[PDB]
Order: C-alpha cells, then structure tokens, then sequence
C-alpha cells in the first residue's frame, strides 16, 4: 500500500556545523594511551551538514545520494525514526537493503522491494508493495525538547556494509550539541551489492496525519586522515582532522 | 627548556628506534609485511621472492639505522671529549681560557 | 623465527655480523665516554662532617644524607626533570656510582683545591 | 668464543657469542580448537592470527567490539579469547644475547655465561640487572673492575667471581 | 607528479620522512653553528667617531 | 620498471643524505673550533702555543 502525502509546507533544507562529530572506531583493535593515524572515509570537522525537520507542517523525507559514506545524526524523542532504505534504483529492477525497527524487533532484509514514492510507518493515538527475490535476512536486538542523540555511520566498502552507532543523552533543544563522542561499530553486514542512494523512514501520528517532532542531519564522508587519541581505558576521546587547518596539520 | 640538550638526545634515540620498529610493518612491494602470512599463503617458489623483497627492505632499513646511530655516536663522543676536557680544566684546575 | 627467512638471509653474507659489531662498538663507546668524563680520580674523597667553610654553603651540591639515592638536591632535580630483536643494555656505571664520582670530585675541589688533580 | 673470534687463544674480557631464543613448546589454536595454556611460550593461533608468545592474564578492559591489542610500535600485544570472553596479554618469548666471560686462555679455561635481559628462573646462578650470570660466584667484597658485566657488576678471576 | 609512482613509493614506509628530518637537522645545525661562532656578544659596540 | 627506478633513486638519495650528514659533522667540528678561537683569541689573550 502507498499513500501520496500532499499536505507538506514548502521550505528549503537547512544547513549547520558538524563541529567534532562523526568520528568512529576505524578497526577492532584495542589501543591504550597512544595516538594513531588512520586514512579512512571520515566526516570533516566543522563541515556543512544538511539539516531536516519533522514538525507540525514539515515532513522531510527526500531521497539522497549515498556518495562514499553517510553520517546520520538524529535529535530524537519518542522514537519516530524507524529505519533506512539503501539501493541504486529503489525498485524491483535492482536489489535493495531495508533496515527497520518496529515496535518489537529489528529486521534487516535484502530484497527487490517495489518501494513506494512516499514510504512511511504509522502510529495511531507502508514501505513496499512487493518483495520478490530475497537473498538475506537478519534479526537483531533493538538498536534505538529532544532527549536522545543517535549517531550512525554507514559505509559500503569491499561489498561489506558497516553500520557504526552511538547513543548520547542530550538536553539541547534545537541544534547539535558540541562535544566528542566516538561511534562504536555495531553491524558488519555481508551484502555485496551496489548502493548509491538512500532514504530514511519516518512515522506518522494519527488522531489526517500528524508528524512527530524530530530532527535529523545528513553528512557525507570523504577519504582523509585523522589522528585519534586513545586514553588509558581505550576509549577514543579526541581526534584531529589533518586537512582542516594548519594547526591541526 | 633548561635540560634541552639531554632531552634532544633521548628523543632522537627513541624516535630512531620507533621508526626502526615501524619499518617492519612495510611490505616493500611484497604482498604482505608478515612472513607467516607469506609462508601460509604461498608455495616456496614465490615465497622466496616475497621474503627476498622483505629481507632487502628490512636490511636497508637496518643499515640506515646503524649509519644514523654511528653518526650520532660520533657526535656524542665529541661532546663527551669536550665534557672530559671541561672536567679536567674547569673542575680540577683554574682555566685561563676565555668562555 | 622463520627458518626459510634465515636460510635466504645467509645468502647475503656477513651484513648481520657487521651491524652487530657496529652496535657493540657504539655500546662499549658509551661506557668509555662515561668512564672518561666521570672517573678522573682514583681516590674517593669525602667532605668533613662539620661544614665550616668560612661562610660558604655547599648544601645544594653536596650529597644529601637523608635521601636514599645519596644525591645532591640539584642532582635530584636534574634526574626528576628528565623523562623483535631489540635489547637495551644497562650502563656499566649506575647513577649511584656516577653520583659518588661527582661527590668525590666535589670533595676534592672543596677541601684540596686543584692539588688533588695534579697529585696528592 | 674461540669460533666467534676466529682464534684459538682468547684474551681476558667479555665476548658476545650467541642469542638465547627460547623455543616454543606447544601450538595453541583458538577459534570461536584445542585447549588453551598459559604462562608458557607457545605458538598461538587466535582467529587466524598466528605467532609465538607467552600468554598471560591481562588487566586491560577491552570494549565488547574490540578483539586485538597494539602497543606504540603497532605490534599485537593483547588478544581476546574467542571461546571464553577473557583478555590475554602476549609477552614475547624470552630472548637476549649470550656473552661468555673468560680470562686469558694462558691463565685458565673456566668460563661464565651472561644471558642479557633474561630472568634466572626461566633459563652458581646469580641475578643481575644486566641479565642472568651462570658460573660466577657472587661475593660481598668490592674490588676494582676487571671484566665489565654491567649495572655496576664486574667479574674477575682469583674460580671466576662477580 | 606521477600518482602511480607515489603509490608504489608508499610501500617502502617512512624513508622520505627520515631523509627530510635529517636534512632539517642539518639545516638548523648550520644556523646554530653561525650563532655559536658570531653571536657571542649581546651588546652592539661602536667605535668612536 | 617504476620499482627499479624508485629503488635506484632512493639509494642515491640515501647516499647523498649520508655524505651530507658526514660533511655536516665535519663543518660542525670546524665551527666549534672557530667558536673556540673567537672566544679565546678575540675576546681574550691566549697562552696556548700556535
Ligand atoms: C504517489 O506519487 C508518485 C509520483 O507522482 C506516483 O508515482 C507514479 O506512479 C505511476 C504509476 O501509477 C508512474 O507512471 C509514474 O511515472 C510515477 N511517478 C514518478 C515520479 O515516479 C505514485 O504512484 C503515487 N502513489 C500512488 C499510491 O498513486
Ligand atoms: C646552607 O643552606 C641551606 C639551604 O640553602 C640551609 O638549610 C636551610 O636551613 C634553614 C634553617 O635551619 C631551614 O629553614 C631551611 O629549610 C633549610 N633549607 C634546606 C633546603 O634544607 C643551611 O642552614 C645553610 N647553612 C649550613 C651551615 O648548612
Ligand atoms: C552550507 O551550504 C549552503 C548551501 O548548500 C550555504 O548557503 C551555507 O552558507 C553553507 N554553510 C557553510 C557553513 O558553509
Ligand atoms: C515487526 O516486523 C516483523 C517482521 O515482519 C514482524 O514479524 C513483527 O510481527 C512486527 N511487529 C509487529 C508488532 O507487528
Ligand atoms: C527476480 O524476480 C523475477 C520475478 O520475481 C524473476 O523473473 C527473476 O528470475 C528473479 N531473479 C533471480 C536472480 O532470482
Ligand atoms: C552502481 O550504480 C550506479 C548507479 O546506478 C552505477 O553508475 C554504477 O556503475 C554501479 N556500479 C556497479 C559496479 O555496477
Ligand atoms: C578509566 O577507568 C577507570 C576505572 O577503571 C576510571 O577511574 C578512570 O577515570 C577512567 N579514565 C577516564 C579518562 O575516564
């Protein structure tokens, strides 16, 4: 089932500063009291990160190019955001990856979904119409004023799709908090398919429809070197972007 | 920065040792920097070529390290000879040499 | 520990012996340098128990009896202010003996002037 | 020593002759698989990562996703056991130079062996900071240095004393 | 300006850093030598007219 | 072919750096001697013969 949503209010997407967010662990190696330089797909410090809102009437669900990697930031309360869609053409011609978290359990599927033009979930107070060739299924634990900061990094390297995640308790009302939080790697997924475009999934509220208050940020990864600092307990506490300014260089 | 002269020597020696150990992680054009990986992954006819590349790269690194150590040892020997001259002429006697 | 690597390495000759010889020469050279700089007297001189030097105070440079390392306050400050086939050989002269040599030189130059450097 | 110096007569002094590379005793393969042993120099195989080292208990608190551990010099010194969720330190197997302390062959043929940087419990046995000295009787008297050993220790012939 | 040559050069490690560091040490050493030889007075004396 | 060029040029550069370091040591010794002559001959009268 698909429904066209025709009650949106036109507004350009916003932009804001990334600050020192988007950092993740480059590998599975514990390091203690050392500084390590890595050349990986990273998000630049103080970069221009795209800002989308869900407020009531704004319901921001565009489809964005994946590029070389994606940083997703979520200033979320009440768990409106439920999952993501990855693929190339988002139809039955190609094979697409679906990540969902409904009210009970987390489902990961790789199928040829016939996606809706406007796919969404609904809570009372519809993502695809068909799935023909399903090659992989994976059921996992629940991943999930704005009260929760959910940071995710998605990469598609060597046919392996890496999901890095971090949850932060925050109390900032509108923008991103300023601080440092390293993203732990969560899921290493063996898909081996082409991904060039993605779309996030929101949840409607029914009492027409109402959009719950949520905000998300999309940033893109570029290949660069970071200098990571490891404390005595092996937790990444600081990082340096070697290409940002001459002092950090 | 009062004791910079000793600290520079300690830092240079530690940095040279650190670089020498870091040179082990370079493959020098071989498939891998680990000998065990080459022994487990390839037959001896190609393994001899891969270990030959690793041996020549590591030997060049070690020769470079030894040459740097010899030059630094010569500099420290000159400094020590100067220090012995100061010990003999300034502490064990009064020196008329200016400065 | 690769035997194949050692077998291939033996084809290159005595490079390893040369490098070991050079490092051994440097290592003995460091001990020779310390021996030349600090061991210039063969008598261990000691200061008198009463430090009556006509108003001159040498407490900051003489060894401290209260400290277990038997170092001077200046020497203690100096030691505080300095912070796969690889081995580090210890020096022949320990810090205590080098401190003892400096103490002997200080005692000689305080109680005897330059006479101890030229004879008795 | 005679073979090393290419002479049938050896002068008085300390001469570095060989290396004491402790040999691996067993082979341990761990997968998520034989039994795991500790406090011995063994050939370890942790999830396809092979090597030779002594496996001891570790005080490093690893994060749940991390499996390996590296030092400053990018060498794997810590590992997590796949079968049982525990952390192990890999200390490298004991190695050091083997030096022979002898007087002149004109005087005597007695020799002493110095294992540099090697504890005496895992090799007239005396423990010095330089290493383990076998064949020299330690005395409490102090004399002038005849053959330098290191860390303030010197050897002489009178038997060989240290 | 060959990218392929630089990519192959990266396999050999930090040789380039070592050479640059050694040359930098020599370059600062020359300035130190000139300071030691000539800059031994902190007052610029002048002759009488 | 590029590997052969790289190893030859790298060997040449290492050789050049090695002689530069040796010459730097010689010039440093000469500069130390010059500083000693400046301190003892210009800033004072020296009793050292020659
Ligand atoms: C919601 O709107 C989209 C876009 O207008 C609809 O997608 C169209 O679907 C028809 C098939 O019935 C195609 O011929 C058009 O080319 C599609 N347009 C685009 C831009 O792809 C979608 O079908 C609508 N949803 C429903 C339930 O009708
Ligand atoms: C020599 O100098 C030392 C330190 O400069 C003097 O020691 C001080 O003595 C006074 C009075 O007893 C104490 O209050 C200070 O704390 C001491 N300082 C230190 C660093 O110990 C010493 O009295 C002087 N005279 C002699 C004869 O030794
Ligand atoms: C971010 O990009 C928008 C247009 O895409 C631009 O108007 C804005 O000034 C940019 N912000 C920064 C900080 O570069
Ligand atoms: C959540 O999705 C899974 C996957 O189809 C489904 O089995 C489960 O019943 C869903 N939860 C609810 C409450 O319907
Ligand atoms: C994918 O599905 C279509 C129709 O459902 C089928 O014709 C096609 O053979 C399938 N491809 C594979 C690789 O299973
Ligand atoms: C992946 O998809 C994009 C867009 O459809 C296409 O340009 C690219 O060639 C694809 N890559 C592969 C390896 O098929
Ligand atoms: C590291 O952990 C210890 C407890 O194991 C804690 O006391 C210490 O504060 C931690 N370090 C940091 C920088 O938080």
């Amino acid at each position: 089932q698909c429904v066209n949503l025709t009650t949106r209010t036109q507004l350009p997407p916003a932009y804001t500063n990334s600050f020192t967010r988007g950092v993740y662990y480059p590998d599975k190696v514990f390091r203690s009291s050392v500084l390590h330089s890595t050349q990986d797909l990273f998000l630049p410090f103080f970069s221009n990160v795209t800002w989308f809102h869900a407020i009531h009437k704004r319901f921001d669900n565009p489809v964005l190019p994946f590029n070389d990697g994606v940083y997703f930031a979520s200033t979320e309360k009440s768990n409106i955001i439920r999952g993501w869609i990855f693929g190339t053409t988002l139809d039955s011609k190609t094979q697409s990856l679906l990540i969902v978290n409904n009210a009970t359990n987390v489902v990961i599927k790789v199928c040829e979904f016939q996606f809706c033009n406007d796919p969404f979930l609904g809570v009372y107070y519809r993502v695809y119409s068909s799935a023909n060739n399903c090659t992989f299924e994976y059921v996992s634990q629940p991943f999930l004023n704005f009260k929760n900061l959910r940071e995710f990094v998605f990469k598609n390297i060597d046919g392996y799709f890496k999901i890095y995640s971090k949850h932060t308790p925050i109390n900032l009302v509108r923008d991103l908090p300023q601080g440092f939080s390293a993203l732990e790697p969560l899921v290493d997924l063996p898909i081996g398919i082409n991904i060039t475009r993605f779309q996030t999934l929101l949840a409607l509220h029914r009492s027409g429809w109402t959009a719950g208050a949520a905000a998300y940020y999309v940033g893109y990864l570029q290949p660069r070197t970071f200098l990571l600092k490891y404390n005595e307990n092996g937790t990444i506490t600081d990082a340096v972007d070697c290409a940002l300014d001459p002092l950090s260089e | 920065s009062a004791l910079g002269k000793l600290q520079d020597v300690v830092n240079q020696n530690a940095q040279a040792l650190n670089t020498l150990v870091k040179q082990l992680s370079s493959n020098f054009g071989a498939i891998s920097s680990v000998l065990n990986d080459i022994l487990s992954r390839l037959d001896p006819p190609e393994a001899e070529v891969q270990i030959d590349r690793l041996i020549t790269g590591r030997l060049q690194s070690l020769q470079t390290y030894v040459t740097q150590q010899l030059i630094r040892a010569a500099e420290i020997r000159a400094s020590a000879n100067l220090a012995a001259t100061k010990m003999s002429e300034c502490v064990l006697g009064q020196s008329k040499r200016v400065d | 520990d690769s035997t194949e690597c050692s077998n291939l390495l033996l084809q290159y000759g005595s490079f390893c012996t040369q490098l070991n010889r050079a490092l051994t020469g440097i290592a003995v050279e460091q001990d020779k340098n310390t021996q030349e700089v600090f061991a210039q007297v063969k008598q261990i001189y000691k200061t008198p128990p009463i430090k009556d030097f006509g108003g001159f105070n040498f407490s900051q440079i003489l060894p401290d009896p209260s400290k277990p390392s038997k170092r001077s306050p200046i020497e203690d400050l100096l030691f505080n202010k300095v912070t796969n086939g690889l081995t580090v050989l210890p020096p022949l002269l320990t810090d205590e003996m080098i401190a003892q040599y400096t103490s002997a030189l200080l005692a000689g130059t305080i109680t005897s002037g330059w006479t101890f450097g030229a004879g008795p | 020593t005679k073979c090393t110096l290419k002479s049938f007569t050896v002068e008085k002094g300390i001469y570095q002759t060989s290396n004491f590379r402790v040999q691996p005793t067993e082979s341990i393969v761990r997968f998520p698989s034989t039994n795991l042993v500790k406090n011995k120099c063994v050939n370890f195989n942790f999830n396809g990562l092979t090597g030779t080292g002594v496996l001891t208990e570790s005080n490093k608190k690893f994060l749940p996703f991390q499996q390996f551990g590296r030092d400053i010099a990018d060498t794997t010194d810590a590992v997590r056991d796949p079968q049982t969720l525990e952390i192990l330190d890999i200390t490298p197997c004991s190695f050091g130079g083997v030096s022979v302390i002898t007087p002149g062959t004109n005087t005597s043929n007695q020799v002493a062996v110095l294992y540099q940087g090697v504890n005496c419990t895992e090799v007239n046995v005396f423990q010095t900071r330089a290493g383990c000295l076998i064949g020299a009787e330690h005395v409490n008297n102090s004399y002038e240095c005849d053959i330098p050993i290191g860390a303030g220790i010197c050897a002489s012939y009178q038997s060989i004393i240290a």
